[PDB]
C-alpha cells in the first residue's frame, strides 16, 4: 500500500532482445491482472505525468449530493362528511433505490460506512382548479420529522406524535434555503451492506422476503405543512438529498446493466433490444471485423 | 514453488499438477476473531480438526451447452459432519473458507471455468417482481445453476466479475482453481441458516469441445470447500 | 454585532459543496469500526482490474457467447480475425468493463490501456497471432502489411496461456473526452486489430474452431475528471415497492 | 476539515487519503508475482 | 522581464549635437519596434510618475463579471392532447461567443488559461394575458445542472436526469441573492483557444466544420424551474455572467474590426459604410491635409 | 451564535467584486502548466508594440491604399504633405492601431507616444520631411514657419528607412480623457503635421510617387485607468450558431 | 555582425547580403518537447538532417495589384520530403520553423511587403455565414492568396498585424525576410493534417512599381521554411 | 464588512440543535445549588436498577 | 487573495504580477538593438 497524489511516471525504455524474459506474456489463470508495463511492452520515453488523483477517490465519487426522495402531496381541507383527518403530510419509509443514479453508484461496492448530510427543497404549485386566481406562493412553515424504528407515526397533519420532544425534527419554511442536517453512521453493524444474500427473519415463510437486510429498517421520515390548511389547494413537493461524507467502502461490485424495477429487490425485465438487453448488454455491429465508426477519406 | 500444490486441514489433504496459484481474496487470510472486534460475551467453541478440514461435495457433469453453477456458504455445509453440527447448535457461526474446484480433461479437450467467490450475492429473477423463494435462494450442498450467467443472476455483467476473488480452470493449463476466502460480513458473526457471506460460482466462460473422436466425454466439476478459523456463539438445542 | 455582507451565492444549495452541518442525533456513538477485507480508497484502483470485453457484439451471439471470439484454422494467410472499437463512450466492447462502467462517470480521461487476450483452444493446438494498435488518423487496417506499422505484439501460444498489448497513451492534448463524436479528434483513440501471423493449427484430435477471450484494464498512469451521472442507467418513474 | 460543531461526524469532507493498494484486486495471489519472469 | 508597479520616469536630458549617435532613426524592417526615448528625442526635465500600472494587468482587463448567456422560456403548463412533456427549462451548450463584449475582449489573445466564476441572475415577469390580474413574482426554486459532454440531457422539467447524483447542479430561489461558484480551468489542453485554423474531426467531409477546436466541447447547462407549473403563465430570463480569476495570456491578436455574424466562425458581413466596413475601418475625412475638429477662433 | 448584522451591499450583485467562491468541480485536477511562447502580463505590453495608422482615411481610398501616404516630387516648396488628428476617441487615424483599440478600453490615459513613419519609395529617391507636433491652444498650422516653432524632427531619407517622433506628455492634468468632444481641454492632446523641408527627388529611372506607412506605439511612461465596454463592437440581438 | 546572414540547417545553407536581422518571435528558439511537458509515452523519432532542413516552396509573381499571399504550417510541407513522410507516417508531431522569405528588386524598384507569422489564423470569410472548406483552408505548398488582407481574412486589422511576429521587405533597405517561430498550441504535439500551429503571410503594404523602364518588371517572391526540432509520435500506416 | 454567505441549514429550526441563545433575564442570579441526594448523571444507572 | 473554501482554484483574483517584458513584441530580434546606434 503506497500514496499516489499524482499518476504514475513513464520511464525511457531501450531495445531488449533477452531470453527467458517475457513481460508481455501473462496466466490468467491464477486469477492475476496483467502486470506488464508499458517501459517493457514497447519503447518508452521519460515522461513525469502531474495528473492529480483526488476526483477518482470515494470521498468525490460517493460523496456528492444525490436525490434520494421525491414525494408530493395536496395542501388543502382534506375534511369530509365524517373524517376529521387532514392528511396534509406523507411518510416515505426511508431507503436509498428509489432512484437509480445513487442506487447504481452506491451498488459498485459490497459495504458502506458513511456518514450523511441531508437537503430537503420544497416548492409550491397553486392547483389549477376551474375557478384559481394566482398571486403568490405562502411562505409556508415545514416539519420535517424522523420517526425512528418502532415509534408511533403521525395518521394526520394535527396528530400529536409531532410533538417530537426526543423525535429528531427540523422546522423550515418555503423561502428559507434548504433545510440540512448530518445523520451519523446509524448501522446495528459496522458497515452499510447494498446486497444481502439471506433473509431478515428467523421464520421460512414467503411472507419473509430474500435480500431485505436486518439493518436496513432504519425508521421513516414523517414531513407535514405546520400551517393549518389554506382556503385554496396547493400541492407541495419534497426533494430529500443525500451527501455521503467521511465514507469507507470494500469489496467492489459487478456493476448494475439492467434497468431496476423495485426498491425491495435487485430483480429486472431488461430492454426489448440492445443495449442492456437480458441477452445483449452491448449494442450490436455487423461483424467482429466491422468498425461501426471507421474513419472514412 | 511451481503449478503443483498440496493442501492439508485437518485429516483431509488434497494434491494438484496441473495448478495455477492460490488466490487469496482481497490479499487476506481468514483469522480467529479478535477481542478487539468482539460482540458476543459467551467463550466461543472452536473445533479446529472437526471442522477446519475440506469437505467435497457432489459432482456437476460439465456439458457443452451448460450455464454455470453456485454453491452459498456456510449453506453448503450447514448440513454436512460437525461444521453442520456446530451451525445447528449455535446461534451465530463465523469462519472463512478454503474452496478448491477440481476439473480433468485430456490435452485434446478444450474449455474455460470462470471460478468465482462473490461476497452478499443476492440472486436478481428476470421477468418478475417476486423476490427468490428459500427453495430457490437454499439448496444446501447440492447447489443452484445459472438461469442468466451472463448477467452474474443479477442484473450486473459476468464480463465485470472479475473485481470478485476469482481464479480460471483453462484445461491447456489448469485442471484446478483454488480461493482462500476470509470473513466478509459487516458484522463479527452471523446466523449461518438465513445470512450466506460467500457465493462461489463455477460458470463455462468457452464451451467444453473436442475434435471427431473427444466429443461428448463425461467431464464432472468437483468443488471441496475447508472451513478456516471456525467460530460459533450461543449453544442452545439443535435446529 | 459581526459586520456582515451576504454576497453572491448566499442562500444557494451546492450538490458539490463541502460544508460541516447541525448533527441531528447529538452525542451520538456510532458502531466500533470492524476490519473487512477488499477496502476500496480511489475508483483508479477498480480500472486497473481486468475485465471481459464483448468483442463479439453480433446480432447472432446471445449472452456468454459475446464474450469469446471463435479463432479457426484458415484456408488463407495474413487475414484478419477480429477488430475492437476504442469508443467507451459509444456502444462498442469496452462499455461493460469495470474500464468503461466507471470511466463513464467522468468526462476527461488519460493513460495507458492493458487489453490481454487468453486462448482457450486445446494444449495440442498452437498458432502465432499479431494484435495491433492503430493510432487514429486514417481508416482501420485490413492488411497485415498496414497493421504491423503500428504498435502491435505477435502471440505464440503455450504454456503462458495470455499476451497483454499495452495501448499506449499516444494523443496531442493531456486527456481525451468521453463524446457522443467518436470520429473528433479530443476522443478518437484510434484501433485495435488482430490477424493470423502463421495460423491455428490442431492436430485431428481437437477441435477446429477455437476461442479467445479479450481482457481490458487500465494501468497506473491512468487519470479521470469531471465526475458526471452515467448514461448506462435511466429512470421513468420514482422505483415503486412492487410494481 | 473545519467542524462548527461538537460531533466530529458532523464535519465536512474528510482529508484527502491518497493511499492505494489496488494488489488486493490486480494479484491477489499467495506467491507474488516477479514482473518479466514466466507466471506459471 | 521587470517589475513595473508604476509608470517610468522621466530624466533631465540636455542638447546633444554627436556624429555616429541617431537615436531618432529606426529601422522598421528588423520587425522591431522605435526604441527611441523621449530624453533622446527632445530636451526632458526630471519628473518622477507616480502613475501606477495595476488597472491595466491582464487580471484586472479580463478579471471583470460579463454576460455570457440570456436565455428566456415561458414557465407554465405545457401539456396537450398528447405531449406529456413540461418543457419549463432551456439548454444552453456553453460557449463565449454569445456576447460580443467579452468575445472581443477574449479574442485580443490567442491563448488563456483562467478558472471562471459564475453568477446565475434569474427575472420572472407575468405574460399579459386577455384576462391577466398581477399581484406578485413567486419565489420559485430554480435548478442549473452542468452536463457534461457525453451524459444524457433532460427532455423535460420532470425527466429523472435532474437526480445530479453525479452532475453539478445548483438550488437557488428568485428572491435569493444570485448563484455563484467557480468553474475550474477545465481544458483537456494547458490553455483555451480563442482561435482554431484547423477541424475538429478526423474526416474530410462538409459536415466537418473548419474553425471548431476539439477543446470547446465543454458540454451544456441545463436550467429548470423546480416548482410544477403555476395557474397562469410567466416567463423565466436567465442572465449567465462569466468573471475570469487567475489568469495567464498568450499571442495577443489583432483586435476585432467588422461585427460579428455567428458563434460556429469569425465570419463577417461588415456595415454598409465607415466606420467598421470591408474596405473602410475608419471613418471618411475630405483630405489627407484636412482637421475634421480643428480649433476655429 | 457569532453576532450579526446585514450591511448596506448585502444580497447585491458587483460585476467588479473581489471573492472566492464554492467549488463546483471538487478536489478537481486542472491540466498541468505547460509553457507558451508570447505570454501577456500587462495590456501595457501591447500598446508599446507599433501599429499602422489610417492616414489615408478618405473617400476615394479602399483597404490597404488607406494605410499609406501618397508622397511625391513637389512643383513648390515648405508645403504640408498630411495631417494626423490626435483624437483617439474620435473616428481618426489612430482609432484602428493596438494603442487606439486598446486604450478605448479606458477613459483616462496619461504618458508619451512615438509616430514612426517608414518611407517606402526607391533606394535612388531622396527627400526630406519636418513631422512637427503641435500641442493645443489654437488651430492646426498650414505653414511650415509656424510648425516649426512646435516640437518637431527633419526626416533625412537612407539606409535607416524609419524616423519617430515622440510626441511628449504635455498637459495641466496628470490625465487625458477619451471624451466625445474633442475640442474639449481633458481630452485634446494636439496635431501632428509634415511638411516638406526640401522636396523629393528620384532619378527618371525611379517612380516619381513614392509611399509612407505611418506607425504609432506609446512609450513606458504610459497609462490607461477607469475600464469600460468599447463602441469599437456593438451587438443588436444575440448571435446565433448560423444566422 | 551587419546586414549579411547565413542560415545553415542539415544539407542545406541559405546566404543574403540585404538582410534587416533575424526576428525571434516571443524572443523564444524552437527546443524538443522535455519530459516535464511531454503526454506521449512512446519513444519519439527525432531525424535532424532528413527534416531540420530548408524546403524552398513554388515562387509567386508581385503585381502592381498583389492582395497577398499565405502558406499554412505545418500544412506547407505535409507533402514535401521527409518531413511530409514522417508526418504521413505518425499520428503526432512537433517542430517549430525558420522561415526565410526572398525578394529581388533594382535600387529604382520600390515596394514594401510586410512577412507576418500569425499564430492560430482562423480565416474568416466576407459576406457568408458558411464557414470555410477544406479546399479553402488546405492548399498545402502552393498556398492561398488573401481576398480581404486589410481585414487579415479574419475580420481584424493589417494595420494592428504587428502584435505577430513580422518583418518587412523594403526594397530600399531589404531583400529577405527571416521569422524563427517556436512551438506555438495549448498541447504539447498535435495532428498534423487537421491543424496548422502558424500561418505564413506576405502583404504588399505598398505596392510594386518603377520609373519609365522598370515598370511590368518580373519579380517573384521566393519562401523557404526549415522545420525546427521536429519530433513524431504515433508510429502507424502512412495517411 | 465580514464576508457573508447563508449556507443550507440557514433560518431552520432542528429540535438537536446545541448552540447558545440570547438570554431572557440579563444579569439574572439563580438560586444557589443545594445538595439533593439521589442524584443521576445518566439514565444507564436506572436501567441497572 | 483570502478563499475560505478547500481547492486553491475557488480563491479571489490573485496576487497582482507587475512583471512586464514587452522585448518579446517589440525587440523580438536575435542581435539586440542598442539605443542611439544605427540599426541597419
Ligand atoms: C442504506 C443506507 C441508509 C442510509 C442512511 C440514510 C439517511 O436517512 C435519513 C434521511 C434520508 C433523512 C433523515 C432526516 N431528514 O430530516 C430529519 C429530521 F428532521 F428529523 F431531522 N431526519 C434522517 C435519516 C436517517 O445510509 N445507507
Ligand atoms: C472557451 C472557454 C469556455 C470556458 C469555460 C466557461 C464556463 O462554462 C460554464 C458555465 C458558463 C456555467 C457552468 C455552470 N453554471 O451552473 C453550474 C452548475 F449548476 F452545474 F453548478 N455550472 C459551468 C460551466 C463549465 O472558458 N473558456
Amino acid at each position: 500500500g503506497e500514496i499516489v497524489k499524482t499518476v504514475a511516471n513513464t520511464v525511457e525504455s531501450e531495445i531488449k532482445a533477452e531470453l527467458g524474459v517475457i513481460p508481455s506474456l501473462n496466466a490468467v489463470e491464477t486469477g492475476a491482472t496483467s502486470n506488464t508495463e508499458p517501459e517493457e511492452a514497447i519503447q518508452t520515453r521519460t515522461v513525469i505525468n502531474m495528473h492529480g488523483t483526488a476526483e477518482c477517490l470515494v470521498e468525490n465519487f460517493l460523496g456528492r449530493s444525490a436525490l434520494v426522495c421525491m414525494r408530493s402531496f395536496e395542501y388543502k381541507n382534506h375534511s369530509t362528511s365524517t373524517s376529521s383527518i387532514q392528511k396534509n403530510f406523507f411518510i416515505w419509509t426511508l431507503n436509498t433505490r428509489e432512484l437509480v443514479q445513487i442506487r447504481r453508484k452506491m451498488e459498485l461496492f459490497t459495504y458502506l460506512r458513511f456518514d450523511t448530510e441531508i437537503t430537503i427543497v420544497p416548492t409550491l404549485r397553486l392547483f389549477s382548479s376551474s375557478n384559481v386566481s394566482f398571486s403568490g406562493l405562502p411562505n409556508l412553515t415545514l416539519q420535517a420529522m424522523y420517526v425512528p424504528t418502532g415509534a408511533r407515526k403521525p395518521s394526520s397533519q394535527d396528530s400529536f406524535e409531532w410533538q417530537s420532544a426526543c423525535n429528531p425534527s427540523v422546522f423550515f419554511k418555503i423561502n428559507d434555503p434548504p433545510a440540512r442536517l448530518t445523520i451519523p453512521f446509524m448501522s446495528i453493524n459496522s458497515a452499510y451492506a447494498n446486497f444481502y444474500d439471506g433473509f431478515a427473519g428467523f421464520e421460512k415463510k414467503a411472507t419473509v422476503l430474500y435480500g431485505i437486510n436486518p439493518a436496513n429498517t432504519m425508521g421513516n421520515l414523517c414531513l407535514r405543512v405546520v400551517n393549518s390548511y389554506q382556503p385554496v389547494q396547493y400541492t407541495l413537493t419534497v426533494r430529500v438529498y443525500m451527501k455521503p461524507k467521511h465514507i469507507k467502502a470494500w469489496a467492489p461490485r459487478a456493476p448494475r446493466t439492467m434497468p431496476y424495477t423495485n426498491i425491495l429487490n435487485n430483480n429486472y425485465a431488461g430492454r426489448s433490444a440492445a443495449p442492456n438487453a437480458p441477452t445483449a448488454i452491448v449494442s450490436h455491429r455487423s461483424t467482429i471485423k466491422t468498425m461501426p465508426n471507421d474513419i472514412n477519406l | 514453488s511451481d503449478r503443483v500444490l498440496q493442501l492439508k486441514l485437518g485429516n483431509s489433504s488434497i494434491v494438484t499438477q496441473e495448478a495455477a496459484n492460490i488466490c487469496c481474496a482481497y490479499g487476506e487470510w481468514p483469522t480467529y476473531l479478535p477481542d478487539n472486534e468482539a460482540v458476543a460475551i459467551d467463550k466461543p467453541t472452536q473445533p479446529e480438526t472437526s471442522t477446519d478440514r475440506f469437505y467435497t461435495l457432489k459432482s456437476k457433469k460439465w456439458e457443452s451447452n451448460s450455464t454455470g453453477w453456485w454453491w452459498k456458504l456456510p449453506d453448503a455445509l450447514n448440513q454436512i459432519g460437525m461444521f453442520g453440527q456446530n451451525v445447528q447448535y449455535h446461534y451465530l457461526y463465523r469462519s472463512g473458507f478454503l474452496c478448491h474446484v477440481q476439473c480433468n480433461a485430456t490435452k485434446f479437450h478444450q474449455g474455460t471455468l470462470l471460478i468465482v467467490a462473490i461476497p452478499e450475492h443476492q440472486i436478481g429473477k428476470k421477468g418478475t417482481g417476486t423476490s427468490a423463494s428459500f427453495a430457490e435462494v437454499m439448496k444446501g450442498a447440492e447447489g443452484g445453476v445459472f438461469e442468466q450467467p451472463y448477467l452474474l443472476d443479477d442484473g450486473t455483467s459476468l464480463a465485470c466479475a472479475l473485481v470478485y476473488p476469482h481464479q480460471w480452470i483453462n484445461l491447456r493449463t489448469n485442471n484446478s482453481a483454488t480461493i482462500v476466502l476470509p470473513w466478509m460480513n459487516s458484522a463479527p458473526m452471523d446466523f449461518a441458516l438465513r445470512h450466506n457471506n460467500w457465493t462461489l460460482a463455477v460458470i463455462p466462460v468457452c464451451p467444453l469441445a473436442g475434435g471427431t473422436g473427444n466429443t461428448n466425454t463425461y467431464v464432472p466439476i468437483t468443488i471441496s470447500i475447508a472451513p478456516m478459523c471456525a467460530e460459533y456463539n450461543g449453544l442452545r438445542n439443535a435446529i | 454585532g459581526v459586520p456582515t455582507c451576504l454576497l453572491p451565492g448566499s442562500n444557494q444549495f451546492l450538490t458539490t459543496d463541502d460544508h460541516s452541518s447541525a448533527p441531528a442525533f447529538p452525542d451520538f456513538s456510532p458502531t466500533p469500526e470492524m476490519h473487512i477485507p477488499g477496502q476500496v480508497h480511489s475508483m483508479l484502483e477498480i480500472v486497473q482490474i481486468e475485465s471481459m470485453m464483448e468483442i463479439n457484439n453480433v446480432n447472432d451471439a446471445s449472452g456468454v457467447e459475446r464474450l469469446r471470439v471463435q479463432i479457426s484454422a484458415q484456408s488463407d494467410m495474413d487475414q484478419l480475425l477480429f477488430n475492437i472499437p476504442l469508443d467507451i463512450q459509444l456502444e462498442g466492447p469496452l462499455r461493460n468493463t469495470l474500464l468503461g462502467n466507471i470511466s463513464r462517470y467522468y468526462t476527461h480521461w488519460s493513460g495507458s490501456l492493458e487489453m490481454t487476450f487468453m486462448f482457450c483452444g486445446s494444449f495440442m493446438t498452437t498458432g502465432k497471432l499479431i494484435i495491433c494498435y492503430t493510432p487514429p488518423g486514417g481508416s482501420s487496417p485490413t492488411d497485415r502489411m498496414q497493421a504491423m506499422l503500428a504498435t502491435h505484439v505477435v502471440w505464440d501460444f503455450g504454456l503462458q496461456s495470455s499476451i497483454t498489448i499495452i495501448i499506449p497513451w499516444i494523443s496531442g492534448s493531456h486527456y481525451r473526452m468521453f463524446n457522443t463524436d467518436a470520429k473528433a479528434i479530443n476522443a478518437n483513440v484510434g484501433y485495435v486489430t488482430c490477424f493470423m501471423q502463421t495460423n491455428l493449427v490442431a492436430p485431428v484430435g481437437a477441435a477446429d474452431q477455437c476461442y479467445i477471450v479479450g481482457m481490458v484494464a487500465a494501468k497506473k498512469d491512468f487519470n479521470l475528471r469531471l465526475m458526471r451521472d452515467s448514461p448506462d442507467i435511466g429512470q421513468s418513474a420514482i422505483l415503486p415497492e412492487q410494481a | 476539515q473545519i467542524n462548527f460543531y461538537k460531533d466530529s461526524y458532523a464535519a465536512s469532507a474528510s482529508k484527502q487519503d491518497f493511499s492505494q493498494d489496488p494488489s488486493k484486486f490486480t494479484e491477489p495471489v499467495a506467491e507474488a508475482l516477479k514482473a518479466g519472469a514466466p507466471v506459471l
